């Protein structure tokens, strides 16, 4: 919301959150290498891209659902391309830490 | 018309499946196929849905992109 | 075999449906697209799910949520929200028009184009129902949208349910706290609706709630976002023993028969405890006896009324976690030996105590801190008078000049309501003194 | 039977295509939003 | 849903539009060709409020464009996005105004007003639910308040539940921008008062005086207080069209403004504002934002508004904000400053939250309040009015066009008398 | 099956013809030549109605002209599309009429009958299953509401189980194009009551109305103004010679609109039609299709179709579209409007749709309605002939070719009548 200044950053800053934050809570079998070893089977070429309904649908196979604003944002910062296509080596190179 | 099946689902016995009926000791009418068709009945249909919502899709797009073509 | 339906009119229930029943699937840990990924479950068998949800046929699991609403734009918020795929398409019903916080509109202008529904809607839902234990109503009488409807929903539950006993959670407006310019009076005449029409009702005043945040929690800019989930937790304790095996569960039926001297005063009271979020939950010892005390604390009630100025008629504590039967009779012991709590002359023992085993579960990235101790309290005593005298403090001073008297006046609605929500109003809290006298 | 409707109704006499002296005009009060008046009560039942 | 069409009338009500509509664009995400190039849904989700659809996508606005002549008219068509209109919005006649409002209202107008009515017609009929009309006319000019008013007078009686919302202009007595300013302003008043609803008085006083001691800037043109204003309109639209905490739509704000059938007429203002030199050292919290608002140089009429007592008031926040902060700060207020509120309505200030701050800030805030500082205005356009007419100069032109001599004595009178009223509350004491 | 033949009479009713055929040729595909290059089956799927079969590929049209002076069918056959009349069918004599209702109709028409009686009988011989007859000519000109008049009131005398169609041109009231208007119009509309099963009356001040207003188009033409007309004659039949939803032939159409025997003149129209600057930035949906169908502007007639009631109204739906919308818009019209249609004639439109639509576009509509706003059209001419005839004012051209002035008397009656008696259910109520 409001992403037209630090915006792009400020949304993608709460969504990862939920994600770091979600994925802690169930603690459970969930592997962050789940979700790049599922990517590849939606890449096909393995061209590194998937449109926006592979993506939204590889997240939902891992548990986490977010609201229809949220992916918005998504789509604008990771499309480096400006294919409209987002890079999930990108998003999964993310959304993991450089360790204590 | 007629009556071909004893119940939708199960057809009549083999004559030899009863090879007692001598007594009301055996009814058939337990099931014991009860809980396990439930479930597998879940999943036929399901498809059923996912071969439609789809074609659903599909049939609003031709819809879509004429509207274009006209444009 | 036993299950519950929800009612959510207005904004204020529309915000807490939400965080209401969110709660309640991760508790089962129904997954948010409705196929929950299967479970054997740890209490209660795997039945638990029977009461908030019902089989699909084929996937998911439908709550029993209908919503009414007459404004879009919070109610279309949850069909794009994450939570697309719980809810059937056809029961978040949302009208066109608002009410623009009037209560004649509410309840005289444009009842029956969408009232007819809320009963069609809420029938066929019952019908799959064979058990019912009960309703719970919840909507917000300041609320512009909700009085009305509501009123009209109550009015009209009493014929289409008559014996269905019907529990309900309003929200009052807050002392000095406030948001409206008109909110009394939509609130004098929702509440003069829901004296004749509610076997069970509670209280829970905004700004109390807003309280505890500062003193315990240790947050210094709370949202509404924060207070749902407060509001979450106390139904989910009060619905416990549905479900979740316990050595002396309580059901909802045990609230219409046990927490009321008669049929007219039923304005009860809630507390919680303990609340304790886990920065300083290093140091507290958070056992029985102490969590016990904690729920007759004066600052902690739920409402901004001080107990310490009525009698305690009866009160409903139901217990959930590692307790054990034993330190619990000492809580009672404890507490009736402090003089401070007084209760009425006429009431011997005035305590039905509960009893569960699961805690509660979290809420992602929620505030509260998991404990193995929790107590819910239901509490109706003389104190709760004062709530409506300073409402009624309010609605004499204003009607003295008619002020913003005609635009109701142009809903249909006759200027004499008034005099009868006042003696209404009026009617009633000489009743709670004088039960509080004694013999 | 009688479908009485509310706020916005949808029956009129000149709703589309309608329309085909300096004298008049609004003396006092004509106005619906002036008459800072109250219309008479009416005791009122309740009791259903 | 529930959308509003807009009508502007008079080169103070035009020039609005070329303004008023360019940050409306801007907000959802329109661009000067109109494609929609929009990073987010939260800029769709209610984007039908203000515009209709077309081929190829192409958004229009819900525009209805009249006056007398048409030169004002020109300009607007050729600045950036006067290319959004389409031309059957439009209407011009032939003969001009003159600042008279008999050639406006009885003989003039009388034959134009046949294809706005029509065109005016056209639009509410094909929307999905009507909900109001938002007019900005000019009191100070002939076309204007002529055309302008009686454009309000005839819409309420086909219409009997629209609401309405009025943007006005009154002249202040400093800057005499027409002789017979006095005269038009209280023939304005007189059949406003019957069929507006809401009306909220700015005086060019304040845009001036905001463009100094406000904003610190050298050489503002029209189009900065036309900027000025515009952030206002669209203060008080945002919350019927994008998700918040409480949604408030222009009829939610009627209910708790007005204390008495008509004494209806507000008083707004917009925070917080600040210079190139002097917005890097404050600090940025609804607590200094709310100290603004409540400061009497900033508001946007000459009326003083220390002077009288508040009776009714609106909040309207914009951007994310915890109900606490803003809540407590209120009530704050209302306690703080007792001597300054009513005491026979309690809690007697509104608040709400909208979720879309303005692009380009962090907080801002728009406020709507029924304050009897409003008196100074009327009383002060009333000894004006009495003065003028004693010599019966300038009469004359108003005879010349059928009007007579009675209308001006009734007007006189009731303008009086709604002064008279508007006071009586001052003094009244539970 | 079911075809039909054509009669045009005068000057104005063959150059209206030479539109129609070149339009109607458009949408079948048939060449200049006569040779066939559609590109589907449909194309050539109901040819019969307004072709035969001719061995060499060229289809002939059943047309027959008549003038009673050469130029008109000179020219006619000049120009594009002029070779498709075949040369046997034309019938010319060699006076001429000179506007003189009398000589079209009594001195040269009366002699001429026999080949053009003949001629017409053998086409009407050659259909398998006749229809019925279309006829343009022209009230004000002479020889039109002469030559044309007679064999109409001649051939209801042979034919009477066919429908018979009149489209007619009566002459405006504000641009006039002869002097012996007033007298010539009468006379044929008297005769034209008696014997017409439906006469569809179009305007030209309109026309030019409708050019300047809706077209925007800068240098209109008669070409222009016979290009409108051309395309409703097509509009009223369409369906028919296409397959379709809901076929509804020229006769169903005399079924659903004539309310008693002596009202059989309607209004028509077409739309949508879009500027040379509004082409693009309009709307192209249902809702579009019934705002301009009942607007006043559109309609071809002089006459203001709010003076009165409509008695009764038929829409035909031309191409695809969701029929939803086509019945419940037509409901969202009755309701909103009931003051302006009479109470007694619950659920008074027509509807139709049909699933060929017009060359390079998606939707298209054509109206017809019989409307009681018709009166002030008769009047205005019933009340000019009143004016000339008190006086005897060229009455001897008429008196010195075999009239009595008792006939002009006894016409009047009957217009008179007809127009009291028309307005008679306007006051008349359930
Ligand atoms: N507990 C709680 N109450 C809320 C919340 N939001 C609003 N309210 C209450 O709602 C009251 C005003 O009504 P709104 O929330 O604006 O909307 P409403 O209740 O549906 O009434 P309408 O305006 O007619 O739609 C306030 O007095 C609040 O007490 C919330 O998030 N939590
Ligand atoms: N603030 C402001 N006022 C304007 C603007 N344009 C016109 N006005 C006001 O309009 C008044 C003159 O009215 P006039 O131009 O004759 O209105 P018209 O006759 O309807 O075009 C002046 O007192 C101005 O205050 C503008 O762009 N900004
Ligand atoms: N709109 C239009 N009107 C026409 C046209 N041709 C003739 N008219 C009308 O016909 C009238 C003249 O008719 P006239 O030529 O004398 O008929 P004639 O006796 O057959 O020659 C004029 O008043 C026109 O209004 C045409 O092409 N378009
Ligand atoms: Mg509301």
């Amino acid at each position: 919301m409001s992403l037209y200044g630090v915006g792009l950053n400020v949304q993608v800053d709460r969504i990862k959150t939920e994600f770091r934050l979600y994925v802690s809570k169930q603690k459970g079998g969930l592997n962050v290498r789940n979700l790049r070893r599922i990517f590849e089977q939606l890449d096909y070429q393995q061209n590194g891209q998937l449109n926006l309904d592979d993506f939204k649908a590889g997240l939902n196979k891992f548990g986490f659902f977010l609201k229809n604003v949220d992916y918005q944002c998504l789509l604008k910062y990771f499309d480096v391309e400006q294919n409209g296509n987002v890079n999930y080596l990108a998003f999964l190179s993310c959304i993991s830490q450089t360790l204590n | 018309m007629k009556r071909v099946k004893e119940s939708y689902f199960r057809e009549h016995p083999h004559w030899s499946d009863i090879n007692g009926c001598s007594g009301a000791k055996e009814f058939e009418g337990e099931d014991l196929a009860y809980d396990a068709r439930i479930k597998y009945q879940k999943e036929t249909q399901k498809q059923w849905i996912e071969q439609q919502i789809r074609e659903k899709k599909m049939r609003e797009e031709a819809e879509r992109n004429e509207e274009r073509a006209y444009a | 075999m036993r299950e519950v339906i929800s009612i959510h009119v207005g904004q204020g229930g529309i915000q807490v449906g939400n965080a209401c029943w969110e709660l309640f699937c991760l508790e089962h840990g129904i997954q948010p697209d409705g196929q929950m990924p299967s479970d054997k479950t740890i209490g209660g068998g795997d039945d638990a799910f029977n009461t908030f949800f019902s089989e699909t046929g084929a996937g998911k699991h439908v709550p029993r949520a209908v919503f009414l609403d007459l404004e879009p734009t919070v109610i279309d918020e949850v069909r794009t929200g994450t939570y697309r795929q719980l809810f059937h398409p056809e029961q978040l019903i949302s009208g066109k028009e608002d009410a623009a916080n009037n209560f004649a509109r509410g309840h005289y202008t444009i009842g029956k184009e969408i009232v007819d529904l809320c009963l069609d809607r809420i029938r066929k839902l019952a019908d799959n129902c064979t058990g019912l234990q009960g309703f719970l109503v919840f909507n917000s009488v300041g609320g512009g949208t909700g009085s009305g409807l509501g009123s009209l929903l109550l009015e009209r539950l009493s014929v289409d349910y008559g014996k269905k006993s019907k529990l309900g959670f309003t929200i009052y407006p807050s002392p000095q706290v406030s948001t409206a310019v008109v909110e009394p009076y939509n609130s004098i005449l929702s509440t003069h609706s829901l004296l004749e029409h509610t076997d069970v009702a509670v209280m829970l005043d905004n700004e109390a709630i807003y309280d505890i945040c500062r003193r315990n929690l240790d947050i210094e800019r709370p949202t509404y976002t924060n207070l749902n989930r407060l509001i979450a937790q106390v139904i989910s304790s009060l619905t416990a023993s549905l479900r979740f095996d316990g050595a002396l569960n309580v059901d909802i039926t045990e609230f219409q028969t046990n927490l009321v001297p008669y049929p007219r005063i039923h304005f009860m009271l809630s507390s919680y405890a303990p609340i304790i979020s886990a920065e300083k939950a290093y140091h507290e010892q958070l056992s029985v006896a102490e969590i016990t005390n904690s729920a007759f604390e004066p600052a902690n009630m739920m409402a901004k009324c001080d107990p310490r100025h009525g009698k305690y008629m009866a009160c409903s504590m139901m217990y959930r976690g590692d307790v054990v039967p034993k330190d619990v009779n000492a809580s009672i012991a404890t507490i009736k030996t402090k003089r401070t709590i007084q209760f009425v002359d006429w009431c011997p023992t005035g305590f039905k105590v509960g009893i569960n085993y699961q805690p509660p579960t979290v809420v992602p990235g929620g505030d509260l801190a998991k404990v193995m101790r929790a107590v819910c309290m239901i509490s109706n005593s003389t104190a709760i008078a004062e709530v409506f005298s300073r409402l009624d403090h309010k609605f004499d001073l204003m009607y003295a000049k008619r002020a913003f008297v005609h635009w109701y006046v142009g809903e249909g609605m006759e200027e004499g309501e008034f005099s009868e929500a006042r003696e209404d109003l009026a009617a009633l809290e000489k009743d709670y003194e004088e039960v509080g006298i004694e013999t | 039977f009688e479908l009485s409707k509310g706020p916005h109704s949808h029956k009129d006499f000149c709703s589309t295509f309608g329309r085909v002296s300096t004298s008049d005009f609004r003396k006092k009060n004509t106005g619906t939003m002036g008459s800072n008046k109250l219309p008479i009560i009416k005791p009122f039942k309740y009791a259903d | 849903m529930r959308e509003i069409v807009h009508i502007q009338g008079g080169q103070c009500g035009n020039q609005i539009g070329a303004k008023f509509w360019e940050v409306i664009s801007d907000e959802h995400g329109i661009d000067p060709t109109g494609t929609y190039h929009g990073d987010s849904d939260l800029q769709l989700e209610r984007i039908n409020v203000y515009y209709n659809e077309a081929t190829g996508g192409r958004y229009v606005p819900r525009a209805i464009l009249m006056d007398l002549e048409p030169g004002t008219m020109d300009s607007v068509r050729a600045g950036p996005f006067g290319q959004l209109f389409r031309p059957d919005n439009f209407v011009f006649g032939q003969t001009g105004a003159g600042n008279n409002w008999a050639k406006g209202h009885y003989t003039e107008g009388a034959e134009l007003i046949d294809s706005v009515l029509d065109v005016v017609r056209k639009e509410a009929e094909g929307c999905d639910c009507l909900q109001g009309f938002q007019i900005t006319h000019s009191l100070g000019g002939g076309t204007g308040s002529g055309m302008g008013t009686l454009l309000i007078s005839k819409v309420r009686e086909e219409y009997p539940d629209r609401i309405m919302e009025t943007f006005s202009v009154v002249p202040s007595p400093k800057v005499s921008d027409t002789v017979v300013e006095p005269y038009n302003a209280t023939l304005s008043v007189h059949q406003l008062v019957e069929n507006a609803d809401e009306c909220m008085v700015i005086d060019n006083e304040a845009l001036y005086d905001i463009c100094f001691r406000t904003l610190k800037l050298t050489t503002p043109t029209y189009g900065d207080l036309n900027h000025l204003v515009s952030a206002a309109m669209s203060g008080v639209t945002c919350c019927l069209r994008f998700p918040g905490q409480l949604n408030s739509d222009l009829r939610k704000l009627a209910v708790n403004l007005i204390p008495f059938p008509r004494l209806h007429f507000f008083m707004i203002g917009f925070a917080p504002l600040t210079s190139r030199g002097s917005q890097q050292y404050r600090a940025l919290t609804v607590p200094e934002l709310t100290q603004q608002m409540f400061d009497a140089k900033n508001m946007m009429c000459a009326a003083d508004p220390r002077h009288g007592r508040y009776l009714t008031a609106s909040a309207l926040f914009r951007g994310r904000m915890s109900t606490k902060e803003v809540d407590e700060q209120m009530l704050n207020v209302q306690n703080k400053n007792s001597s300054y509120f009513v005491e026979w309505i309690p809690n007697n200030i509104k608040s709400s939250i909208c979720d879309i701050p303005p692009k380009g800030l962090k907080m801002a805030v728009t406020f709507v309040g029924n304050s009897t500082a409003i008196q100074e205005m009327f009383k002060r356009v009333a000894e004006q009015f009495t003065a003028m007419f004693r010599r019966k100069a300038f009469l004359h032109w108003y005879t010349g066009e059928g009007m007579d001599e009675m209308e001006f004595t009734e007007a006189e009178s009731n303008m009086n008398d709604l002064v008279s009223e508007y006071q009586q509350y001052q003094d009244a004491t539970a």
